[PDB]
RNA sequence: AGAAGGGAGCUUGACUGCGAGACCUACAAGUCGAGCAGGGACGAAAGUCGGGCUUAGUGAUCCGGUGGUUCCGCAUGGAAG
RNA sequence: GGUAGCGAAAUUCCUUGUCGGGUAAGUUCCGACCCGCACGAAAGGCGUAACGAUUUGGGCACUGUCUCAACGAGAGACUCGGUGAAAUUUUAGUACCUGUGAAGAUGCAGGUUACCCGCGACAGGACGGAAAGACCCCAUGGAGCUUUACUGUAGUUUGAUAUUGAGUGUUUAACCCUCUAACCCGCACCACUAAUCGUGGUGGGAGACAGUGUCAGAUGGGCAGUUUGACUGG
RNA sequence: AAGCGACUGUUUAUCAAAAACACAGGUCUCUGCAAAAUCGUAAGAUGAAGUAUAGGGGCUGACGCCUGCCCGGUGCUGGA
RNA sequence: CUUCUAGUGAGAAAACAACUGCCCGUACCGUAAACCGACACAGGUAGUCGAGGAGAGUAUCCUAAGGUGAGCGAGCGAACU
RNA sequence: GGUGUAGUGGUAGGAGAGCGUUCUAAGGGCGUUGAAGGUCGAUCGUGAGGACGGCUGGAGCGCUUAGAAGUGAGAAUGCCGGUAUGAGUAGCGAAAGACAGGUGAGAAUCCUGUCCACCGUAUGACUAAGGUUUCCUGGGGAAGGCUCGUCCGCCCAGGGUU
RNA sequence: AUCCGGGAGUCAGACUGCGAGUGAUAAGAUCCGUAGUCGAAAGGGAAACAGCCCAGACCACCAGCUAAGGUCCCAAAAUAU
RNA sequence: GUAGCGGAGAAAUUCCAAACGAACUUGGAGAUAGCUGGUUCUCUCCGAAAUAGCUUUAGGGCUAGCCUCGGAAUUGAGAAU
RNA sequence: UUAAGUGAAUAAGGGCGCACGGUGGAUGCCUUGGCACUAGGAGCCGAUGAAGGACGGGACUAACACCGAUAUGCUUUGGGGAGCUGUAAGUAAGCUAUGAUCCAGAGAUUUCCGAAUGGGGGAACCCAAUAUCUUUUAUAGGAUAUUACUUUUCAGUGAAUACAUAGCUGAUUAGAGGUAGACGCAGAGAACUGAAACAUCUUAGUACCUGCAGGAAGAGAAAGAAAAUUCGAUUCCCUGAGUAGCGGCGAGCGAAACGGGAAGAGCCCAAACCAACAAGCUUGCUUGUUGGGGUUGUAGGACUCCGAUAUGGUAGUCUGUUAGUAUAGUUGAAGGAUUUGGAAAAUUCCGCUAAAGAGGGUGAAAGCCCCGUAGACGAAAUGCUGACAACACCUAGGAGGAUCCUGAGUACGGCGGAACACGAGAAAUUCCGUCGGAAUCCGCGGGGACCAUCCCGCAAGGCUAAAUACUCCCUAGUGACCGAUAGUGAACCAGUACCGUGAGGGAAAGGUGAAAAGCACCCCGGAAGGGGAGUGAAAUAGAUCCUGAAACCGUGUGCCUACAACAAGUCAAAGCUCGUUAAUGAGUGAUGGCGUGCCUUUUGUAGAAUGAACCGGCGAGUUACGAUUGCAUGCGAGGUUAAGUCGAAGAGACGGAGCCGCAGCGAAAGCGAGUCUGAAUAGGGCGAAUGAGUAUGUAGUCGUAGACCCGAAACCAUGUGAUCUAC
């Protein structure tokens, strides 16, 4: 009510005019008025504690081995970022869902050439969040990158 | 994110009018009236759902009693004779038979006759 | 009227710390109480006595005064409080 | 402890007091009487020519004011052509009598009366329309006013101390004095200078007073903020 | 013929024009001039380019005849 | 405007001729349909001029110079206002 | 799952379980061989409500599971808009016109004439405020003008103040 | 029924038996005690009728038995003995 | 020229831009109101009060009484004869 | 034929159902404009004439945008490569491959008003003085410079009054005003409100007004915090803690230090003393001016004694050398046929591309059509930020303890007020007014009245980055934010039209189509409007143009209606008319029974108690932070991190200061499974005796905030009015 830019002024008077008694131009029942509890900035964001994170990290990481959809390799190397040489590499192995590339370190090349595959998501073995591991069916770790993170969830 | 009341009431209202289809003039067009209007026929029809039952059984007796007072009784000294002879016809079929077949009627009205001689 | 009424002798229980259990009651308050311990009055004893035949005679808290105290006391010993 | 003057009054409750006048008939009017509920001498007493769109009582003249109404002229109203609002409004196929009922009914009960649709007229009802009663009580509501209601205060006044210096005398420190250099001058003359402002300069007056600062006692509806209980056959 | 107000005047723009207000005349009181009084924190102003036959405040209200008794109370003035 | 001096201070009086002389307003209404009244509104609006007969007259009635017929009409000729 | 027995009026108010709207995510879908919205039907469920078919319409929208809310309207002498009733009703704002002839699609109302009538210390003439182009000429007739209009202080184009 | 805990709403009642006060042993009056209905209760009877008499509606039926109150016609049932 | 804690008043609470027992406009400001009005979908289970005490209290409130939901507990504590 | 009886049909107008139209602008879908933020830049302009305006400039020019008599534009350096002369159609004249138009850096011009400043004034107007130049034979006319006020420096002139100071003239130096409706520091300073009244108190040193700023301000280098064993300038955040306190001890107000972090930085004078100069020439060395020295509590300096005469730094400049960066740009992969349509990006086949599958456009939905994107490249000019160079500044030890220095009307005290969380209180500490008034290292201040002892510091002089606050504005983005009654008051020529003397108040109003192909020609008509014919996929898409709801107004018809008292229906029902989501079918209905709207407030309502003309839209228990209970999950005698750092405005690890629980009793000293009262080991009070918590999510209630929405009469503080009315 206080912030539209309006009046101060009682619009009429109180009594005589066979009227209803009205405050101001702006108040919540006039056309062009204020609203009454809307939405306000707030923040959404909160905690859990710290031994239900790590273990909902275990707990969905072995969901995906229990099932056979892990699928571990020695290496991915690449001497130039080739976006078709991802592609064949990804039919090698079978691999015809949406997958998750967990990559290990400054492994450039392979993170340039898996980019902009439409099923494809790329992430580093020191950012992997719950909500990456569940949306994808399939889980594409580098032997390097598995022992990485063995070395973080301890 | 904001609500707008966009479809929701139109829909409504229109069923509440179209019950109202062939009350007088600004009752079958004005949902207020409509809506007053229809809330009185709810109640009127629960109230006479009730009432039916009653008016059907005065009209069988009083052509029941019609009937017998033409086989020489009438309606309580019938019924008292079919008692006390264990007959058990509704009042329903009774008088179907006094407007149908007389001949069935005399038959169960002598029956009672002879039954309350005793 | 086995006096709670009325006379005579001696006295200060018109005591201190209390209190099982009840009564009344929205709360806060109000009422009765056997019995235990300290030290006593009256009586030869048994005993009775924590005012008056019973039920009116009174006013939360805050704040101030007087007396006691083996309590505290802004670095320490006191003091102010 | 109310004099002169006046008095049923612009004042007298009882009261249409009593008596005389005026009318055929006068609770109003005029004259007098005194038993002034509750007149009275500058919040003046008692007269008073002239004057008043003042208030009161009576006469002559004149009249439709009335007995008691009639006729006539024009404008609206009425019919036709053009134009074209309003307050109001739960929906309505919206009779009368006697009852009933939040105790005065078009609508409910029992009767009685009544073919369908309009036009010109009247105001008995729709507790008719217009204005969330101005009367009365409440809100531990306001606002304006008063005072010997509470608590303050502007203003006025009185003392101590700073500005503030010097000499004599009179008594138990205080006091009366005298001086001139501070401080003051809405006195005169002079310059800045076109000036009744201002600043400087010289005389004159007055003087440690006054004015001004800090502290203290009085007074203070002039002005301000508030308070002024409940029960209750309203 | 009688009441009220001496008179001409003024008043509630828009329900009150009057017996209300004013008035010429009476009386009490304050004020020695940088007057008292009033506007303003003050500077500055009105009073007044006036000076007690003048200026402020209260009451009464042409003119005629008159205006009694009380100073205990309260204000005001003087006292020591 | 008119005098009198003080005064930096060649020698200007008046004849004819011909030349020079800036900025702002200026239409139209204005006792009204053009202003103030929300209206093409029976209200309000300072000053000058304002004729004849009869009359003291700017009163009154009828007229001169000038202006105007007013922005809804045609019938009828009841009650009532 | 069967079978018995018992229960099931309700204001203030407590407790339970659901219907529908918009948006987010994930999944599986539809659409110019016609989405949303609108309109009609004699359809289904215990309720809020859900479908299917016709006509209209022209580009977007359902369903499942979970999440988040400016999430549901009949009432405040509520606020804004549109439209009724009163009703073809009140009123059309002081006053004298009549006829002939013009113009024109069209005339009581505009033009020209003739007679009649009204003001005349004003309803005549001039001017200071105030207004600000309303002034003149040629066209126009949708709105303004309380009727009409060929007319105008209205509308369009040009011009006028020395 | 009692005990612990979460969330309330109510603090204007009315009439009718019965028994008392105020009143005039008046009031659809007023103020208490005790039982019911209404409040928050539809259905039948009492002409119409919050509170009186009977009786407590989950829903369907063109089946049956009763309550209070009734049986000449309006209007269901005896012109009963 | 005089302006709202104000002005002006031949005095009426009279006037200060159609409103004056204290003008108008903006801001404090979404002032306060134990009072009045309004408060939007559905079905299932249960279901009150209109009293006592204290109250600058009497049409407001607080604690108890009377409703609803979840737990615990020995029982044979509740009711009617 | 006569009597007695029974009796349909016929609508002036009305009702119900259905069909088609009109008005009106709801609903759906959509965006041109908004709202809340993030990261980066920038944080002032102005007498060398501002902010904001007035009036002008075009071939035609009313308005908006741009520009200023050089007026729809002029020069110059770079970019870009074919059209162009804005909105804006319409026509007329032109320009450009000798490079237009357009884009970025630097310049030039810039009327008049306004602080407005030669004098005046009712803003955009009027009137001058002095010099130089012009028109005219000449006067009149035109142009250019200069001319306010104050301060602060210097000459000339100068006086009541002689010497000279007031003054006056001239030259020089700076100000002056606006704002970003924000943020900071000061001066002065309310009220309604809460206390269920009201004075102390609260609201609150808040709102309003005035001054001064800066890009940040303010504070800042111990006369400090503490208590043994200490630490070292200021600011900000977490925690301590709703604690210790204050308080008609009521309503309520409410710390700090320790502990953990962000950022870190220190310096300069006065005084003693020593020289150069001038005056007092005491020719004593008193007054002073310049330079040196010297800056502290472990006391430091002067002064005398010797060493050294080097070495560590800066918070400095419009000085050079490069490196980057902001302000234009360059280049940038890969598709055809088929079906349905007016038109494909859709469907079906068969291919290709990706360091690019972010987004926008194209006749419907596109990786491969266009603009882009990932990646690579670029600056003549001007401005910023680094680095390294110069130049400028600043900085030494050891000893001695004879004497001198170390901030005076000051610290402090009485009286009156205020500030500290602290309301005079037992009142320390810090300020303001008034009066009184120290000491000098054998000293002076503080540790919450006061004293003694011990401990920590050295006032009465100056300056200083960062870590923190804010956004008028410019760039690039983001959203389980709005979608035309919403979102800004304003999506559109809006602070506009309109209202008011004024201050001030203040709106309504988006949508043809893919493309204007926007209806040539004919007919009725004065025109408006309409009917054909044409455009187009569609005109019932025709400019009042998408969709096109309801109220409300009409036209046509199947059934009913002129002896009837009607809250308008409901139950029973003949006749007539139809024939559906196909089933115990649909519309109408003579006649018969029964039946006093909806909402609110009430003991009680049909109420002659209250509200609503009708229809559509909008319109009311929310969030932040705390406290408690129930449910749920993880750990369990334990549970858990806050600020902050790295990270995509995220997850996702560090961080153990701190918080709760694990032991109570007592006013406290204190004792402890017990403790307090008490002489008591008595009795009693409160505790123990296996007796579960903590973090987070979710829902119910409560507290502080407007706290479910609307509604006064009033109170206070700035400003605008005597064009009406009073004197």
């Amino acid at each position: 009510r206080s912030a539209v830019r309006g009046g101060g002024r009682k619009p009429w008077r109180q009594k005589g005019t066979g009227r209803a008694r009205q405050g101001s131009i702006r108040s919540p029942q006039w056309r062009g008025g204020g609203v009454v509890f809307g939405p306000t900035p707030r923040s959404y964001s909160y905690k859990l504690p710290k031994k239900v994170r790590r273990l909902a990290m275990k707990s969905v990481l072995s969901d995906k081995v229990a099932e056979n959809n892990l699928v571990a390799v020695e290496g991915l190397s690449f001497d130039a970022p080739k976006t078709k040489e991802f592609k064949q590499v990804l039919a090698n192995l079978s691999i015809d869902t949406k997958v998750l590339v967990v990559l290990e370190n400054g492994n450039d090349f392979a993170a340039l050439s898996a980019r902009n595959l439409p099923n494809v998501s790329v992430v580093t073995s020191d950012n992997v969040s719950v909500l990456d591991v569940v949306s994808a069916n399939k889980v594409l770790a580098t032997q390097t990158a598995l022992t990485q993170i063995e070395e973080v969830l301890a | 994110a904001r609500v707008k009341g966009g479809t929701v009431t139109r829909k409504r209202r229109k069923k509440v009018l179209k019950l109202a289809k062939g009350y007088y003039g600004s009752k079958h067009t004005l949902f207020k009236s409509a809506k007053e209007q229809v809330m009185n026929s709810y109640y009127y029809a629960f109230r006479d759902r009730r009432q039916k039952k009653r008016d059907f059984r005065k009209l069988w007796i009083a052509r029941i009693n019609a009937a017998a007072r033409m086989n020489g009784l009438s309606y309580s000294k019938l019924m008292h004779g079919l008692k006390l002879a264990e007959i058990d016809i509704n009042r329903k079929m009774l008088a179907d038979l006094a407007v149908n077949d007389a001949a069935a009627f005399t038959a169960l009205a002598e029956q009672a006759k002879d039954a309350l001689s005793k």
